[PDB]
């Protein structure tokens, strides 16, 4: 510093710029430092016991305040355990701390209350003032202007707290910030709030608990809104700007316990139904009992379905309750037992597993369904073996209507062990089984023409012939082999007289084939579905064969249209396809519009490694770049390639690769071999050339 | 008897479509539908396709119902009469030599009022081939043959034979409300959970609908809400939290400036804060179930939100398939087009994501695709894709994703409202990602930059004559690529200081020396000049390519298997002996360094094979060099760049190291456009005056501040 003060004090004439640079250098040099470390060497480092007047000093303290303002706008406190040796400088940097901090809007309580009840270098700053008076002094009138606008605001909350007079956006940000302001109004005061800001909290919490209460009375008629048709203006009301006595009658010094009537003034009775209906919010079953205008909703709706769900509370309790409504209202609680035992626990307001008598029972209607699915099965399979061991079960729903009268563990005992041979049966595998069994045709005709797996890969391998060259096509292949690979146990290797202990230890494999791929059935039903095409396989060309004949003897034939057709590619070009050689085709010609169909298919075919579909599309570019070319010649005027004919070969054929032929005396007939790309390429861009 | 997702509305208008599409197919009725996007007419048609398979149909009561094969035709304003006419004889081709009581074969016309003004006036033809098929040729039976025009315009009577046409309207509230509980039918608790939310958010669609200028906004942002909000109520067990209810509001019902969505949405509730990096990340990566979210429609400006994309989201091999316009002199084509929904097939077959970045035109190949309307074929689903006259089912992996990166003008003025309606709307642009310190740095160095070109000083230059490519946001892809590169870390004083250093240092590494020079002379020396003299001149590596190609290759990130460096110059591009140097050079560590000229090759698909040719060998670190002579060369420059990274993707197989580097040829003055870099992402950008190793002057400058002219002869 004694250098830098040296060095810039130096009078040279101020229209050099000596000092600037100078400073600007020092400037450079500080700021690279941490803002932190410039602000503690500002402050407690011994360089200014020659008077700050110097620009030096200026240039520092310029410096540290911009420091102090990026800090700041960093929301990072800095006294947060700040040592300082000169009170000067900290004073400066206080007040460019206050000044800074403070909100660039700050005029509006709001703001200023946030901010000094969040940011956290208001307490050191507050705790300072408190314990120093000489760093007052030290303070800029501006920071000192915003500190008593600060003691101002709290005054005014406190006066309000104390008072009961407070805004609820303000009473709900002091609780949140309930320590910090508590913290800083000890502070200022040291230069009654703790019971005023409790009662307040209380009446905040009856009067969001009433809010609360009253939304769950709303939303639950709002259920019944699509068949039948003040409050809503006052609890619409932004309580966020109004005053806490005004809504809920606030508790002061005025007077003690006293009820509160808040903005709304709740008849005690519709205070208890909304308590009821708020605890009660959360119930399936209140919303299903819910369902069957003005007020009369207490004994119209509410008190027959709450006597109804307090009924089946005692019936629950008591485990009278009959299975008919059992099944209407448990209905959608199926392999949901968390959310029932929940739907239990909240009727303890004033039996785990009890409620698994339903649980058990929703076990025993599925059993039922698989009962029944492989009663199905054994008539699809046509098993032999004595099944009638469900038909119990299956008299069940001829028992239905008796049933239900016949309470819960008053169902019967029978059942209670078949239940546990068809416990194993998941419904994913009810729904395996299923699928097998509403399809017969199928099983028949796969019995028939592979008869075993073995016979499985080969019928495969003929599919893939005739599958037809696309995605879903060839993958019906893939489906129908998953299946008989999966379902192979119940087709082939059956004894027809397995009964039921047999039948459940040979579907013991398919439990496992299901595991491995959880969509075995819908392979089998879309099998099903392609039975025809399956027979067709059976009984008895490709875009990608095409391509790769092509791409072996193709020939692109670029000319000029004949009987004066008019000029385009379509004319221009055409390719030839000659029969290979020994097969009893012939050499079939295409037109450029067949070869960009062949093209879209094998952009759009199975591709299940692009190597012969990208030379088709390569050689295809170069030709018909090739044609606009003689085209573009041709509108020019060029009467060279009148009669002219080029053959490019997609592959060499007798070492020829592309040949042309002007079709005059002079001109020879042109050939040359290699790569029919690069060759293409090179007279593309020769004939350009030319055209230019 | 059909089979259908259970988060499908089985709404009165879905019901109703089915019905009277299968019993015009049946009597070959000519029917249209015309209804807003998302009125469930696409739908219907795909499900009354997947439903009449005739034999193969999966209820006993489309098995006695005729077989259905749709011939599908878009109609544009560009469509001609020769197209439906092409139509109506493929489908009674397909219909010809067939029981037409149980076989039938039906005209798909979608977006028929597209075409109802066009001034070629296709739909003229009509008339004739809805009554006999047949316009001048003789009649016969296989060539009647259905009809189903569907259409988010409007229509003209006159122009249907006067058949049955059905026109939906705006659904209200209560309909709105049924669907939204169709939608939520599959489950009766989530259901009654969310059953509360249905008005408001029906109101507020509604709200959103008049409050728009255009019809940005429609029913599939709504049912994808509904959708959003059940399937976290489902994985949740428990009444949704206003953080989800937030976060599905800002997933389907963003992207627009004017429309805030959520005061409107909320209106009586309170949740925190969602950023569009978050959104994107769920529909990318969201958290079996159908839980299948629409495609992205991500809206920037100046193509930032690529960079973005490639630098946060996927950084390792999980990189996605960039699709793009070849900027190459002779691949403008159909074939583009072709070879473009090649890759997309093989992307949706395989499971790697799709970023389109200029690929409007293929929106009448896609349409099917990004109505996410699948049918099924043992546990795999399938959707049409479509080139021309030709259309077949795709099968689709489950972790395919889609991205669309465009402009929001471009959008908000080309785009069809459908296209829109049918993707998940985002604006991503730099501002979106910095937070407020960050921003400042990119004053603060704007500043800087300012400062650096003129001190003090004679002359008065450009930021784009000292820093080469510089742009508006070049300072701002600097800070994202720098916090991008530190991580996760939060704010600092000392990461603020950071920050800006890293910024200032990759800012100069595309300065010029002269620029260097003149900042140490004009300030007369000065700390910071000299500091960035010697960050320039000692730091970094300017004086040729064989010395940045030394310091990159031992100095490369280990991880990170390829890098992509953009060099720009003003000298003469590299040769043959400048690589044979730099083979000489990096011996031991990498092969003779592949040099290639971007304007030899007249085609992507050769530029391709050269670089397989050139990737395909077994060298643990292979150097690409791309050469360029700016002079539309930024668009070949741009389809190399992202073709090369394609093709590093599609070879990322091993750790082998790929170092990239397209070196473009610059004037110092310029002779027209001028070049634009900074392109952020997963690219460094450097500028070397010279590539060459300065033989007469073996000095590295710098040395010659400190020599006269007398001192060289000594």
């Amino acid at each position: 510093i004694e250098v830098w003060r040296r060095l810039v004090e130096i009078q040279f004439p101020a229209e050099h710029g000596w000092k600037e640079s100078l400073l600007g250098d020092m400037e450079w040099r500080l700021t690279k430092e941490e803002p932190l470390s410039q602000i503690t060497a500002y402050c407690n480092s011994c360089w200014d016991t020659k008077g700050l007047e110097d620009s030096v000093a200026k240039t520092f303290e310029k410096c540290i305040i911009e420091a102090v303002s990026s800090a700041c706008q960093s929301q990072t406190s800095i006294l947060q355990g700040f040592s300082y040796s000169d009170l000067r400088k900290f004073g400066i940097v206080l007040s460019a701390v206050i000044t800074k901090s403070w909100p660039r809007t700050a005029d509006n309580f709001d703001d200023i209350l946030k901010h000094l009840l969040t940011l956290a270098d208001v307490k050191h700053v507050f705790r300072l003032c408190g314990t120093d008076e000489k760093i007052l002094a030290n303070v800029t009138e501006d920071a000192k202007r915003l500190i008593a606008v600060a003691d101002s605001v709290l005054t005014k909350v406190v006066g309000d707290l104390l008072s009961g007079t407070i805004l609820v956006g303000q009473l709900e940000l002091i609780i949140k910030h309930k320590n910090q302001f508590l913290d800083i109004w000890q502070l200022r005061e040291k230069s009654a709030v703790e019971e005023a800001l409790d009662w307040r909290r209380e009446e905040l919490l009856l009067l969001k608990k009433e809010k609360r209460c009253v939304d769950s009375l709303l939303k639950m008629c709002g259920n019944v809104k699509h068949l039948i048709q003040v409050l809503a203006v006052r609890h619409s009301q932004d309580l966020s700007s109004k005053r806490l006595n005004d809504t809920v009658t606030v508790r002061l010094s005025t007077s003690s316990n006293s009820q509160r009537a808040t903005h709304y003034h709740l008849s005690s009775q519709v205070q208890e139904m909304a308590g009821k209906i708020d605890l009660l919010r959360d119930s399936h079953i209140f919303q299903l009992f819910w369902r069957e205008e003005l007020e009369e909703v207490y004994d119209y709706l509410y008190q027959p379905s709450y006597r109804k769900f307090i009924k089946l509370h005692q019936d629950l309790k008591s485990g009278e309750v009959t299975l008919a409504e059992i099944d209407v209202i448990f209905k959608d609680f199926v392999n949901k037992y968390t959310d029932l035992d929940s739907e239990l626990k909240i009727m303890c307001t004033v039996i785990k597993d009890r409620v698994e008598q339903i649980k058990e029972y929703h076990h025993l209607h599925q059993a039922v369904h698989a009962a029944k699915v492989i009663l199905q099965v054994k008539e699809s399979l046509g098993l032999n073996g004595d099944f009638s061991v469900l038909n119990t079960l299956l008299n069940f729903t001829d028992n239905f209507d008796d049933f239900r009268r016949e309470t819960l563990d008053q169902i019967n005992q029978e059942l209670i062990q078949a239940k546990k041979l068809l416990q194993d049966i998941s419904e994913a595998r009810c729904k395996g089984l299923q699928a097998l069994s509403l399809r017969k045709e199928f099983i028949c005709w796969v019995r028939e023409a592979l008869g075993g797996i073995n016979e499985l890969k080969v019928f495969v391998d003929l599919a893939s012939i005739s599958a037809g060259e696309n995605d879903i096509d060839v993958d019906r292949v893939a489906c129908f082999h998953d299946a008989v690979q999966g379902y192979a146990s119940l087709l082939f290797k059956l004894d027809p007289s397995v009964d039921f202990s047999a039948f459940m230890k040979h579907l013991k494999k398919l439990w496992k084939a299901l595991d491995k791929d959880q969509y075995l059935p819908r392979k089998l039903c879309d099998s099903a579905r392609n039975l025809e095409w399956l027979k067709t396989v059976n009984e008895s060309r490709s875009s990608l064969t095409l391509a790769t004949a092509i791409n072996q003897r193709g020939i692109y034939v670029i000319q000029a249209p004949k009987g004066g057709q008019k000029i385009s590619p379509d004319t221009v070009l055409h390719l030839i396809l000659p029969e290979s050689p020994g097969s009893h085709e012939e050499s079939r010609e295409y037109s450029l519009e067949e070869v960009k169909e062949l093209l879209n298919k094998l952009m759009l075919m199975s591709g299940k490694n692009n190597t012969e579909v990208e030379r088709f599309s390569e050689v295809f570019c170069s030709v018909q770049r090739l044609s606009q070319a003689f085209i573009d010649l041709h509108s020019a005027g060029n009467m060279l390639f009148r009669t002219w004919i080029a053959m490019a070969y997609c592959s060499p054929k007798q070492g020829v690769s592309l040949q042309m032929d002007f079709g005059l005396d002079l001109v020879t007939e042109l050939k040359e071999g290699g790569d029919v790309t690069e060759l293409l390429a090179a007279l593309c861009r020769q004939m350009e050339h030319f055209l230019d | 008897g059909v089979p259908l997702r259970k988060t499908i509305a089985k709404n009165l208008a879905l019901k109703e479509n089915v019905f009277m599409m299968v019993v015009c197919i049946e009597l070959k009725i000519p029917l249209f539908l015309v209804g807003k996007p998302g009125s469930s007419k696409s739908l219907a048609k795909t499900i009354v396709a997947d439903a009449m398979q005739g034999p193969a149909a999966y209820s006993d009561l489309f098995r006695s119902l005729k077989q259905v094969h749709l011939v599908s035709f878009q109609c544009s304003p560009h469509s001609t009469p020769q197209g439906i006419i092409s139509t109506f004889r493929q489908c009674a081709r397909f219909q010809q030599g067939k029981d037409l009581q149980q076989y039938v074969s039906v005209v798909v016309l979608d977006e028929v009022g597209l075409a109802e003004d066009s001034p070629k006036m296709p739909l003229k033809t009509l008339h004739p081939l809805l009554e006999d098929g047949c316009i001048e040729d003789d009649p016969a039976p296989h060539k009647k043959v259905g009809f189903v025009g569907i259409s988010n315009w409007a229509l003209d009577p006159a122009k249907m034979n006067r058949g049955i046409f059905v026109s939906r309207g705006s659904p209200n509230e209560t309909e709105l409300i049924e669907s939204a509980k169709g939608i939520c039918s599959s489950d009766i608790l989530v259901q009654d959970r969310v059953q509360g939310y249905f008005a408001s958010f029906a109101k507020a669609y509604e709200t959103v609908c008049k409050r728009q200028d255009k019809e940005f906004f429609g029913l599939r942002d709504y049912y994808s809400l509904i959708k959003m909000v059940f399937a976290a109520a489902k994985a949740s067990n428990r009444k949704p939290s206003p953080q989800d209810i937030a976060q599905a509001v800002l997933r389907n019902f963003s992207g627009k400036d004017d429309i805030q969505a959520l005061d409107i949405f909320l209106a009586n509730l309170p949740s925190e804060e969602v950023s569009p990096m978050q959104l994107i990340k769920q529909n990318i990566f969201g958290p079996q179930e159908d839980a299948e979210s629409r495609y992205l429609l991500v809206l920037t400006k100046n193509y930032v939100a690529l960079q973005i994309l490639q630098q946060t989201f996927f950084e390792g091999d999980q990189q996605p398939e960039i699709i793009f316009g070849s900027g190459f002199p002779k691949d403008q084509e159909y074939t583009q087009l072709c070879r473009n929904i090649n890759r997309v097939k093989i992307c949706m077959e395989t499971g790697k994501m799709v970023l389109l970045l200029n690929l409007q035109n293929l929106y009448e190949s896609l349409y099917d695709a990004l109505n996410q309307y699948y049918v099924h074929l043992g546990g795999q689903k399938y959707v049409d894709l479509g080139l021309g006259t030709h259309r077949v089912k795709c099968r689709v992996h489950p972790n395919f994703r889609l991205i669309v990166i465009e402009e929001k003008d471009v959008v908000y003025k080309h785009f069809p409202i459908p296209l829109i309606n049918r993707l998940e709307k985002h604006y991503l642009d730099i501002n979106t990602v910095l937070e407020k310190w960050q921003k400042s740095i990119v004053e603060e160095l704007c500043a800087w930059v300012e400062k650096f070109i003129n001190v003090k000083k004679r002359h008065k230059y450009s930021p784009s004559d000292v820093f080469i490519g510089y742009h508006s946001d070049a300072c701002a892809s600097v800070v994202l690529q720098v916090i991008e590169r530190q991580g996760p870390r939060a704010l600092t004083e000392e990461l603020h200081q950071k920050v800006s250093e890293e910024a200032k240092s990759i800012l100069l590494n595309c300065a010029t020396p002269d620029a260097v020079v003149r900042l140490s002379a004009y300030s007369l020396g000065g700390f910071a000049a000299e500091w960035l003299s010697q960050e320039y001149f000692h730091r970094q590596r300017h004086n040729s390519f064989a010395d940045f190609l030394q310091a990159h290759l031992h100095t490369a990130d280990l991880e990170r298997h390829a890098i992509f460096t953009e060099i720009t110059t003003f000298s003469r591009l590299l040769t043959s002996h400048d690589c044979e140097i730099l083979e000489s050079e990096v011996t031991g560590r990498a092969p003779k360094p592949t040099l290639l000229w971007l304007q030899q090759f007249d085609t992507e698909y050769s530029f391709l094979k050269e670089v397989r040719n050139c990737l395909t060998n077994t060298a643990k670190c292979k150097i690409l060099i791309f050469q360029t002579d700016f002079e539309r060369s930024a668009q070949l420059i741009a389809s190399a760049k992202y073709s090369v990274i394609n093709e590093i993707n599609k070879i990322r197989e091993n750790e082998d190291r790929i170092f990239v580097y397209f070196i473009t040829k610059l004037s110092r003055v310029g002779r027209g456009t001028a070049y634009v870099g900074f392109h952020g992402g997963l690219w460094q950008s450097v500028h070397i005056d010279d590539l060459r190793r300065s033989t007469l002057m073996v000095s590295d400058v710098t040395r010659l501040q400190h020599v006269t002219i007398s001192q060289l002869f000594a």
